[PDB]
């Protein structure tokens, strides 16, 4: 039909512009925090992917989750996600972010940030290299680009 | 007629501010040893295009805010000042040629602070109304350097007339007589527009949703991309002759686009003042120098019989 | 004099820039020999019309024409 | 009344400020956002397992907490390491605090706002992770100085490419001095601010810099010597004011007498084993573990049960370029820590932030957590 | 053995003192700062074109785990389970019995790729050099569960990776 | 290299070009071929409004020369 | 005329601009949010500083108005009168500042 | 005048590409038009350049195919497309194809 393809193209115009224009919204909690900044740094530089450095919260596309989330921050880490403008992603960065990781058994330290936010996208490592986290953050715009909002909206 | 004159200015002003930031970030990215944007667009040229449909199909950030009115009279505030600045403007024949242009332009920037009064306590966060004061404060403190510099040189134009001001400027740039008057009126214009090393609220719109954000960011771009043309039209004036205007167009354009590379190329290279280090750099550097100056410039085409024409 | 303004070039620059600025700007519009010529060119600028006067009799002085040789003349402007 | 701002977590910190005005008239750092109880999991892990959470400490500063803890292993077991091994040590401690103070006067200026060095440098940061890389295989966490020695020998033709980035890093020196130094707005960022007198920073347990900002002639590495610092030669910056300028000044001084030691350390070199030749503590090679019995015996015995540490209570501290970085460690006689103490520096400059903020503004507070060089990593354990 | 940086005094003579106003009215080094900015502007930058130009590499890389075989399709596990008493994260979880005949060979190797702090000590405690931390850097998931590898999981990274695992082991293996 | 910028800079420079062409040309335009008068002062006014009353035809850019005159 | 038509094609502009910042991304459907700063429910402090350097501002901008003419002032047949009078304002207004200065009045916005 | 060799080198970038065309195309796929000389091709479609002029990290390249494993990768192209005996190579690993 005439209606499902303006919107298979509206779709893919809107995916295109917020893949495209990713804007980051950084925990710098531990090490993952100096690695993501070796992301940001000229070598691997996340500008040129349109993934500008340090937004602010209230206007970001991605909470990157990057270190360890422990229980005295982890009510702070889901306020500043609720502040977040929809659509909003979480990307979870190292080992302590995705699970707990070398403090998994700790009292102090939450397992692994999704118990705390919904997360998109799994970047391993200890710390994972900015090359790694940079893939990660492909493979997020990658999940973007096939998201189906209007196709599933004309078909709701 | 008329209007397609108004709109074929007031367009390519939003596209002229789109494209500003493209060339920000990529002027920064090589200035920082690294690239800008070159994925999005074929060199990056779609980075605009993607960034404004990603502010303006995002969630509205749902304020609660003091007010309704300035809080949706700021954002057009900002836009319509940012708009009608470039009126008066000779580049080289203004879209309203009058003769009080320069004084036009001096009223207009002086309202424009009230969208960051008006925006900052129409949020119901008191540090944002601190931020707004401070920058209001900013603002307010620069504008007097901005009156005076410009009187000082105006005392060399003969009127305020922006066209004379390009018949002023035939035999010599007028950045020669007045340089301390250039440079500090350069640097007041960096202070005017919250820009680095002056920017202390990257350091009060937080309340505002993308798209007005977007908004005002692009007022804000209409103010750099402005003020920058006005410093060349009344510091580096170029050759015009009446029978090809595209000689003036083109050595302005050319002019106005190294002074704001020169913007990105501060904003790259310096720290931030402290807001007391920068009142005291108004109040008890730049202002004792432009009053000193201000002297200079009444009693030297006296003492020179350098008095220019009224008309 | 010699120590107290080496002093103030050393701590405050800007304010000896300023003052030194201002005195010239205050004393030396007293002192050019140009000064006189603003006030001659601003005597010799035109805004209004040189409404003629009705001619008695006695007024060699005054010409009947523009291009006559008595009367205030500008060779001074264009030299200078 | 006075104004009370809580400028909260959205590493990291929570602040509380008592201001009164611009001024600021107490500051509280609420800190714990980063306490993971590190120094309860060494309890139960063997000390070949308890060495990578030294990695996590000072995360910008891993190799020097790994010698830190491997000189307190060492010191413990009375062996010492082969001198190949000690020259290793220091070159790669001393590249670790090239490391440091790239990010400790990049962030520095990138929080006041000098945003353009922090690109300019994190390239040579690269680099030197490059080297890290090379060594051990990770780029952080190299899990590589071990009590012993260090874990492996070096690579083929990595100690050339250290030469060809020591011969260019002066230049890059040169460069951020010229960007930050004689520039009068980073001077008026940093020239009255925090001013720490002597006994002021003796009675603080301050160390490091946060000392010699202040003229105290100490460094660890001339005073304490450790595994070859007596036999380099190299010079130890003294600030005149105890501000934030003269311990920027000696941050960017401790990175040209950094190049110098790693120069005298390319250059000296010697030949020899890596690990120390007693296979009860370090592990035998893999090829004499697959052919010899004692070897066998002793691969098993130490990568499932560890080495025994003998029972006794050590203080190690070394100079990291935070300033002194202790462990007191404790062993009760079996193969895994009874107790393990991890000082670091930045927990008591973080507790002497409070009178460096006295006086000052708002925006002073963030020029003085920057001249702290606060990882909160090693703050909170 | 010691320096004083900021203890220098300065001139006070008119030259030194008039160089000092030049360099206060006429923003000398500030000028300093926009050269070295402006020098910096026309360099190449360092910036690397990925995914299509990768960061430069070691083959002592740790990134993601596999397990080898022998030359002959035999696995080089045998359950001595010296890499999950050593591992520092306790994430390595092995259960063994006799299979049918008669080898010493696990039923579950498992490795919790979030508890994992890819630190290598499994590869260097392995006897027979069967868990490798092989060069894959490239391996994030959509979800939590995919990062938590069986013996199926890491016998196919082994298989997948073996033409290049087996070559960095060949270049370091003299080393260790 | 530092050349890729010099793409959006010519953008940005179409864009600030296109004002002023678009007003000369439409100046040269409305005004019969030439400059629009500047009239900042009641003199200037004064002869455009001669002008235009000696046109004839409402128009203050219609020139009259020694061919109205006898 | 044309000014006015200026103004008001620009006052429609921005008006549209902020029309439709306003109405498109309202269109989205996305979720209705629950439990939607520094300081935590204090009394903004008034103080005395902001105030101070806004009354500055306002007096040296009526000297400024004062001096605004003098483009214009210059063209004038009493010019010995004209200067003294011009020298004496900036004079007026640098009096103003040292006098602010010298009595504690630009302090920590100095 | 050295502007000339230049717009001569950016030309032949242009003609090294196959024309306009295959110039487009890399110019798209890959945002750098930069020729090297090819060093391999696996059994998918990914071809792998050199450019010993280059500085070390851009010297090696690869330009990823448009179609593998049943995923059409015209645009979008992965960093795990790369097969392991190529991974050596391209990581800089070793020194040898
Ligand atoms: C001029 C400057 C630039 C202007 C903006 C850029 C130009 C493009 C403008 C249209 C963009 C596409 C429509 C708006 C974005 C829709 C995104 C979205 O989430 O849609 C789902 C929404 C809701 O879909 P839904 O019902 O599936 O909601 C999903 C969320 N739950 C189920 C939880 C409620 O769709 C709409 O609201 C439909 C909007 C109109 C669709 C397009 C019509 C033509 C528009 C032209
Ligand atoms: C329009 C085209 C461009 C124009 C030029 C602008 C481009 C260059 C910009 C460079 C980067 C600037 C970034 C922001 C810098 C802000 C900081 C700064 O500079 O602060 C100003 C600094 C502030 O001083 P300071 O903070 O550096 O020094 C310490 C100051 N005290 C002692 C008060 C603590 O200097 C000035 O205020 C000087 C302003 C210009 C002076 C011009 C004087 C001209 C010479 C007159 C004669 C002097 C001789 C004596 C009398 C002789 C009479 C015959
Ligand atoms: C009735 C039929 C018509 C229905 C209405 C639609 C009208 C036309 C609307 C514009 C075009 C819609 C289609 C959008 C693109 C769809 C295909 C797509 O997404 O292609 C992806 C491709 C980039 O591929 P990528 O995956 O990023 O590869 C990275 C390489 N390393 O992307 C590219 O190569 C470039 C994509 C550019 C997208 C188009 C340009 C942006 C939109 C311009 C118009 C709207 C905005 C106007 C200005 C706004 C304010 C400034
Ligand atoms: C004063 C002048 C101001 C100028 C402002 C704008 C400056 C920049 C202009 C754009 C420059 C060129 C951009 C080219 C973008 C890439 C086009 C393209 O190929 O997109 C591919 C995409 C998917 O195509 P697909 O069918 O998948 O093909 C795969 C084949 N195997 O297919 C698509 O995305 C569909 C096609 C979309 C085309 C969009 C082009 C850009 C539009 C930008 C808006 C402004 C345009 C200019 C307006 C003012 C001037 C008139
Ligand atoms: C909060 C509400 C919404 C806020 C947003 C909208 C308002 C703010 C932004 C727009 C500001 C409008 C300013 C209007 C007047 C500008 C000054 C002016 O007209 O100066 C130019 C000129 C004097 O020069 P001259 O050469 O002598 O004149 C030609 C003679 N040869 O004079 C002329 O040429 C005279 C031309 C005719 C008179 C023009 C009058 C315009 C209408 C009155 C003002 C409308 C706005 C009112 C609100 C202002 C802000 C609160
Ligand atoms: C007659 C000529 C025209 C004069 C009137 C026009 C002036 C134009 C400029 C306007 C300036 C407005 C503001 C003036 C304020 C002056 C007072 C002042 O600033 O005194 C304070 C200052 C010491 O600063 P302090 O208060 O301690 O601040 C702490 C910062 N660390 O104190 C000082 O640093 C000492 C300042 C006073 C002495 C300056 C001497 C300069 C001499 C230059 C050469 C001669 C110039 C001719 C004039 C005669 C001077 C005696
Ligand atoms: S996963 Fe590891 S290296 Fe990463 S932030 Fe956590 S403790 Fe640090
Ligand atoms: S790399 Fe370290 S943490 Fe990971 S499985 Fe091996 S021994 Fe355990
Ligand atoms: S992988 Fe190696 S160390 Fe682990 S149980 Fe198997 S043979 Fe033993």
């Amino acid at each position: 039909s005439r209606g499902e393809y303006v919107v298979a193209k509206l779709d893919d115009l809107i995916n295109w512009a917020r893949r495209s224009s990713l804007w980051p919204m950084t925990f710098g909690l531990a090490c993952c925090a100096v690695e993501m900044m070796h992301m940001a740094a000229p070598r691997y530089d996340m500008d040129r992917f349109g993934v500008v450095f340090r937004a602010s919260p209230r206007q970001s596309d991605v909470m990157i989750v990057a270190g360890t989330l422990t229980n005295k921050m982890a009510p702070a880490l889901r306020k500043v996600y609720d502040q977040m403008p929809e659509p909003r992603y979480v990307v979870s960065m190292g080992s302590c972010a995705n699970g707990g990781g070398y403090y998994h058994y700790s009292y102090s330290v939450v397992r692994g940030c999704d118990r705390i936010v919904p997360v998109d996208i799994y970047v391993p490592g200890c710390p994972p290299t900015a090359e790694a986290l940079l893939y990660g953050i492909l493979q997020l715009q990658k999940k973007i680009k096939r998201e189906k909002r209007l196709r599933i909206w004309y078909r709701r | 007629m008329f209007m397609i004159n108004v709109l074929t200015l007031i367009i390519p002003i939003l596209l002229a501010v789109a494209f500003l930031t493209l060339v920000e970030r990529k002027v920064l990215g090589y200035m920082q040893f690294r690239k800008g944007p070159n994925v999005v667009g074929p060199y990056g040229l779609l980075q605009p295009i993607a960034d404004a449909i990603k502010l303006f199909i995002k969630e509205p950030l749902r304020p609660a805010t003091s007010s309704i009115s300035m809080f949706i009279l700021a954002p057009i505030l900002a836009l319509t000042l940012a708009l009608t600045m470039w009126i008066p403007l000779p580049m080289p024949y203004p879209l309203i040629n009058m003769n009080l242009g320069v004084l036009f332009m001096l009223a207009m920037s002086s309202l424009a602070v009230y969208s960051i009064l008006w925006s900052g306590w129409a949020s119901n966060s008191k540090y944002a109304l601190i931020g707004a004061l401070r920058a209001v404060a900013q603002t307010i403190s620069y504008e007097v350097t901005l009156a005076i510099i410009l009187l000082s040189v105006l005392l060399m134009n003969g009127s305020f007339t922006l066209s004379t001001l390009i018949i002023t400027q035939e035999q010599v740039w007028l950045i020669f007589p007045a340089w301390p008057l250039a440079m500090m009126w350069f640097i007041s214009t960096l202070a005017e527009t919250n820009r680095a090393p002056f920017d202390l609220t990257e350091g009060f719109n937080v309340e505002y949703a993308a798209g007005p954000f977007a908004l005002f960011f692009m007022a804000e771009y209409a103010n750099i991309i402005m003020m920058n043309i006005f410093t060349t039209t009344l510091f580096l004036g170029a050759f015009h002759n009446p029978y090809m205007p595209e000689l003036y167009t083109i050595n302005f354009t050319i002019k106005s686009l190294l002074l704001s590379i020169t913007f990105l190329w501060i904003r790259a290279s310096y720290p931030r003042f402290r807001y007391d280090q920068l009142m005291h750099l108004l109040w008890k550097n730049f202002l004792p120098l432009t009053l000193a100056l201000c002297m200079w410039h009444v009693s030297l085409p006296i003492l020179l019989s350098s008095i220019p024409p009224q008309t | 004099v010699a120590a107290f303004l080496k002093n103030v070039w050393a701590k405050e620059p800007v304010l000896v820039a300023s003052f030194a600025i201002a005195g010239l700007a205050v004393i030396l519009p007293t002192l050019s020999p140009y000064t006189k010529y603003s006030l001659m060119i601003n005597r010799a600028t035109p805004y209004n019309y040189p409404v003629p006067l009705r001619d008695d009799g006695n007024m060699p002085d005054v010409p009947s024409h523009p291009q006559d040789p008595q009367g205030p003349s500008l060779e001074w402007l264009k030299r200078l | 009344s006075n104004l009370t701002l809580n400028f909260g977590p959205q590493g990291v910190l929570r602040l509380v400020m008592e201001l009164s005005g611009e001024m600021v008239r107490k500051c509280d750092p609420h800190i714990g956002l980063l306490h993971r109880g590190t120094e309860k999991l060494i309890e139960y892990k063997t000390y070949l397992q308890a060495l990578p959470y030294f990695d996590r400490l000072d995360y910008v500063s891993m190799m020097c907490n790994e010698q830190a803890y491997s000189l307190a292993v060492e010191k413990l077991l009375n062996i010492q390491p082969p001198p190949r091994a000690q020259w290793i040590r220091v070159l790669f401690g001393e590249i670790t605090r090239l490391l440091n103070h790239i990010m400790a006067v990049t962030t520095h200026a990138l929080d006041i706002g000098a945003m353009t060095p922090f690109f300019w440098m994190f390239e040579e940061r690269e680099k030197m992770f490059e080297f890290y890389e090379r060594v051990s295989g990770a780029r952080m966490h190299a899990a590589y100085v071990r009590p012993g020695g260090v874990h492996q020998d070096l690579p083929l033709g990595l100690m050339d490419d250290i030469y060809e980035f020591s011969k260019n890093f002066s230049l890059r020196i040169d460069e951020l001095e010229e960007m930050l130094t004689n520039n009068r707005i980073w001077r008026n960022r940093t020239v009255d601010i925090g001013v720490v007198t002597a006994e002021d920073a003796l009675n603080y347990g301050f160390s490091g810099v946060m000392l010699r900002g202040s003229g105290i002639q100490w460094d660890l590495r001339k005073t304490q010597p450790y595994d070859v610092y007596d036999q380099v030669e190299f010079d130890v910056p003294i600030g005149s004011r105890g501000d934030c300028y003269d311990r920027y000044l000696c941050r960017v001084e401790e990175m040209r007498q950094s190049i110098r030691i790693i120069s005298q350390c390319l250059n000296k070199m010697p030949p020899g084993e890596i690990k120390v030749d007693d296979a009860k503590v370090s592990p035998p090679k893999r090829a004499e573990m697959k052919t010899s019995m004692e070897s066998l015996i002793h691969h098993f015995k130490l990568y499932t049960e560890g080495y025994q540490v003998p029972p006794g209570a050590t203080y190690t501290a070394i100079e990291a370029p935070k300033g002194e970085f202790g462990v007191y460690l404790v062993s009760d006689g079996s193969s895994r820590p009874y107790r393990c103490k991890i000082k670091a520096p930045g927990f008591a400059h973080l507790a002497g932030l409070d009178k460096m903020s006295k006086g000052h503004m708002l925006a002073d507070v963030v020029a003085i957590i920057g001249t702290q060089d606060i990882v909160f990593g090693e703050v909170d354990r | 053995t010691y320096k004083y940086v900021n203890l220098r005094e300065p001139s006070m003579d008119m030259k030194s003192v008039t160089d000092r106003a030049a360099q206060t009215l006429l923003w000398t080094e500030l000028i300093r700062g926009l050269g070295m900015t402006l020098s910096y502007l026309f360099r190449e930058p360092a910036t690397i074109n990925y995914p299509f130009e990768k960061g430069p590499l070691s083959p002592r890389f740790r990134g993601e785990h596999a397990l080898r075989r022998y030359p002959s399709g035999e696995e080089r596990c045998i359950a001595c389970k010296l890499c999950e008493a050593v591992c520092p994260a306790q994430a390595i979880t092995i259960e063994a019995e006799p299979r049918a005949d008669g080898s010493r060979r696990t039923t579950r190797y498992d490795i919790d790729m979030t508890k994992c702090i890819y630190c290598g000590f499994c590869q260097e405690a392995c006897p027979v050099d069967a868990i490798v931390e092989g060069p894959n850097f490239e391996f994030s998931t959509e979800t939590h569960e995919e990062l938590l590898y069986n013996k199926e999981k890491l016998l196919n990274n082994g298989d997948k990776w073996e033409a290049e695992i087996a070559a960095n082991i060949q270049a370091d293996y003299l080393y260790r | 290299m530092w050349f890729e910028v010099l793409p959006g800079i010519a953008v940005m420079g179409v864009c600030l070009f296109i004002p002023g062409m678009a007003t000369a040309r439409i100046h040269r335009f409305s005004n019969g071929g030439r400059e629009k008068r500047v009239a900042h002062y009641s003199y200037q006014w004064y002869l455009m409004e001669r002008d235009r009353r000696v046109s004839g035809v409402n128009r203050y850019y219609v020139s009259k020369g020694l061919e109205n005159i006898d | 005329m044309n000014l006015m038509i200026t103004l008001l094609t620009n006052f429609t502009l921005a008006t549209l601009l902020v029309t439709i910042a306003f109405w498109l991304p309202q269109l989205n459907v996305y979720s209705e949010k629950t439990s939607p700063d520094p300081m935590g429910s204090a009394r903004l402090p008034f103080s005395m500083k902001f105030f101070l350097v806004a009354i500055t501002f306002l007096l040296f901008d009526l000297e400024i108005a004062l001096l605004l003419p003098l483009p214009w002032a210059s063209q004038t047949t009493n010019l010995n009168t004209m200067l003294t009078m011009a020298l004496l304002l900036i004079f007026l207004l640098a009096v103003s500042l040292a006098y602010e200065w010298t009595q504690k009045g630009l302090e920590w916005t100095e | 005048m050295e502007l000339l060799q230049v717009l001569k080198r950016g030309l032949q970038q242009v003609s090294g590409h196959g024309g306009l065309r295959g110039y487009l195309r890399v110019l798209f796929r890959a945002n750098d038009v930069r020729v090297g000389t090819l060093v391999g091709e696996d059994k998918y479609g990914n071809k792998y350049y050199e450019d010993n002029k280059q500085f070390f990290g851009r010297h090696r390249w690869v330009i990823y195919t448009t179609e593998m494993n049943g995923k059409n990768t015209f645009w979008d192209v992965d960093g795990s497309m790369v097969p392991p005996e190529w991974h050596r190579w391209l990581h800089c690993m070793t020194d040898d194809p």
